[PDB]
């Protein structure tokens, strides 16, 4: 019943991360005391990263509370300037996204009992990184 | 509100090296099984995973997209309930070429299986077969195919092995076994193999009058330093209840047991003691049923089950009727070819006075030929064996290339 | 100002059908009348530091008497033991 097999077959494919890029612009701002990035969402959308972990990342970095809006909105308990927020993402970039072989930004973030790692999609090769 | 319940089937995940059949015991309970790190501790000496998990469902949504783990049904966007089905539980199987000792060893605590087997990679690969031909010869009926990292390869690749996985199939035991295909990692399809396993692989009827049975694949001391002498836990046997059950406050007996060679020839007197306690991971239960590893806290003195001593043995009621032999006779049937190797050669014939290995529930012991007829040997077990039960089966292996490989299997003549 | 620790390593070994429980047994009767006849030994506490290894530790108000009792313990887990199936020997430190 190839039929059967096909059938889920063509199902994982149209659930996999499309196929195969300059990053959009992150959008900031201040209202009081909160720096909101309007896309938080969109751009990590566009690195096959969690919100949770760009998140637990930079905000760890940045030693504030936050969380994210029901429309994909980072809301950052703390008025910081838009430049240390870009000095602490690309640190995010470095360390949890770009491959150590070719650099692509082009990748998957496994886990594993306690080690993660980073999945080129191009150059294939996997960056272990600190879990966390 | 789920019932806090027993393993009820024990469904191991076997396959090749690499192919995911770990990545995948976690897609599906959500558990990452040391089967692959280095331990230094109490428990698993052996290379082998276990993970249990719930298996639910939403009548309220479709299938597959309905199956879920956890109480919760966000999982298919909905709020009905989901009613418990059953709770099973996988051995994560060592998928390695030499380790195969091991694996024939988790096989023996295997109700029903799947076969992952990676999409990347030429099929069947050499574990592949071995470890399918294994589960053949051990006993199991129930056999899903699990392909997996397709997410790497093409929809126009996927099927082509997919056709080969099936032509591989014909008049094999498993003619007509599933072939779900997913991806592990992603977790991708993983609620349709939920569906395979909850169509495929069914809990088996419990004769629950049998004699009782369980084989031993591990031991330790749960006591920790320091421990005050009043707090104090006897030796805890793990392993599997293979057949009947066992409650607490009973008698059991280990065996071959405790080895006693004082000026003479050796001999093994069995260990007795009485059941403690019982657990199937973190919950304490009164009387443990075949399906899932079980914790058989005993009395016993802790250094006896200390160091996964006791692994290979068997837990049978202090009163029983179970011989422990040293010679034994066996009507196995040989093997085509050495599967598993890469040297597609031939089985040459059990000659007498050969050195092999025999595989026999949890245990594993090397013997000498002693006879050779037609259909039926007998060997020279340097470590006797405790067989249960007339005519239980019996892998048998022959060190060839100074790594060992399965030639054949029969049938333990009590 | 008072206490005074002393301990020692011992070897507890048995195939007794109930293992723990003897060992249980010999303790709790060998370690019995001792912080009563010769007495303030302000307290006792015997318990495992790994597989068959053991250790007893003995705090009283003098050394003289420390050492006093703690191999009237000893003394006895050796002596009941073996009139019980206990095998019990010792690592003395
Ligand atoms: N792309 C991809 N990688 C996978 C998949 N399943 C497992 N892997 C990876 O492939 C390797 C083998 O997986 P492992 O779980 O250790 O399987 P085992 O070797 O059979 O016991 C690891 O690097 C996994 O992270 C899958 O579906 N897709
Ligand atoms: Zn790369």
């Amino acid at each position: 019943s190839e039929k059967e097999y096909v059938e889920m077959l063509d199902r994982l494919y149209s659930k996999l991360p499309e196929k195969g890029q300059s990053l959009p612009n992150m959008i900031i701002l201040n209202i009081g005391n909160t720096t909101i990035i309007r896309n938080f969402a969109e751009y990590c959308d566009r690195i096959r990263r969690e919100d949770k972990i760009c998140m637990k990342y930079l905000l760890k970095e940045l030693a504030a509370p936050g969380n994210v809006d029901d429309k994909g909105e980072l809301v950052i308990q703390g008025k910081f300037s838009s430049q240390v927020i870009n000095t602490l993402m690309e640190r995010f970039l470095k360390a949890y996204v770009e491959c150590s072989t070719c650099k692509s930004l082009d990748t998957i973030l496994k886990k594993e009992k306690k080690s993660w790692y980073i999945v080129c999609l191009a150059c294939g090769a996997q960056t272990p990184v600190k879990p966390l | 509100a789920w019932p806090k319940v027993q393993p009820e089937v024990n469904i191991g995940v076997v396959g090749h090296v690499d192919h995911g059949k770990t990545t995948l015991v976690q897609a599906i309970t959500g558990i990452w099984t040391s089967k692959h790190s280095e331990e230094l501790k109490r428990g698993m000496t052996i290379k082998l995973g276990y993970a249990e998990t719930n298996i639910g469902v939403c009548e309220s949504c479709k299938k597959p997209e309905a199956y879920v783990t956890e109480p919760s049904c966000k999982s298919c966007g909905s709020d009905d309930e989901p009613k418990f089905l059953r709770r099973i539980s996988f051995i994560d199987a060592p998928g390695h070429e030499v380790l195969m000792a091991t694996m024939l060893s988790g096989a023996a605590l295997m109700d029903g299986a799947i076969l992952v087997v990676a999409a990347n990679e030429p099929f069947p690969q050499p574990q592949t077969r071995e470890h399918f031909v294994a589960l053949g010869i051990i006993g199991v009926k129930n056999l899903i195919i699990v392909q997996n990292k397709v997410d790497v390869v093409s929809k126009e690749e996927a099927l082509s092995q997919y056709r080969q996985i099936k032509q591989f199939t014909k008049g094999t035991w498993a003619e007509n076994v599933p072939i779900i295909p997913v991806s592990a990692l992603h977790k991708i399809n993983i609620d349709s193999l939920i569906e395979g396993i909850e169509e495929y692989i069914k809990t088996p009827y419990r004769d629950l009058s049998q004699k009782p049975v369980m084989l031993v694949i591990r031991s330790f001391d749960v006591n920790k330093p320091g421990t005050q002498f009043n707090e104090l836990k006897g030796g805890v046997i793990g392993g599997s209840i293979i057949q009947g059950l066992f409650k607490v406050d009973q008698e059991i007996k280990v065996l071959p047991g405790l080895r006693v060679e004082k000026q003479g020839k050796v001999s093994y007197e069995p260990i007795f003691t009485k059941i403690s306690s019982i657990r199937f991971g973190d919950e304490e239960f009164k009387e443990a049923k075949p399906g899932g590893l079980v914790a058989i806290g005993t009395y016993l003195d802790p250094s006896l089950t200390k160091a996964d001593n006791l692994l290979g043995s068997i837990i049978t009621l202090a009163d029983a009727e179970v011989p422990v032999l040293w010679n034994i006779r066996i009507k196995y049937n040989l093997l085509e070819r050495v599967v598993g190797a890469k040297e597609m050669l031939k089985v040459d014939p059990i000659r007498a006075k050969e050195t092999l290995m025999l595989s026999v529930g949890s245990s594993t012991t090397l013997g000498i030929v002693t006879s050779v007829k037609k259909d039926e040997i007998e060997v020279e077990l340097r470590r006797p064996v405790a067989v249960w039960s007339n005519n239980i089966r019996t892998v048998i292996s022959r060190q060839i290339a100074g790594r060992w490989r399965m030639i054949g299997w029969g049938l333990v003549e009590i | 100002m008072r206490k005074v620790k002393m301990s020692g390593l011992i070897t507890v070994r048995t195939n007794e059908p109930l293992g723990v429980e003897k060992i249980k047994e010999v303790i709790s009767k060998a370690l019995e009348n001792i912080e009563q006849d010769y007495e303030s030994l302000l307290n006792i506490k015997i318990y495992t530091i790994g597989a068959p290894r053991y250790r007893v530790d003995v705090v009283g108000t003098n050394p003289k008497e420390a050492s006093e009792a703690l191999n009237q313990i000893i003394s006895n887990l050796i002596k009941i033991g073996k009139e019980e199936n206990v095998d019990i020997s010792v690592v003395k430190k």
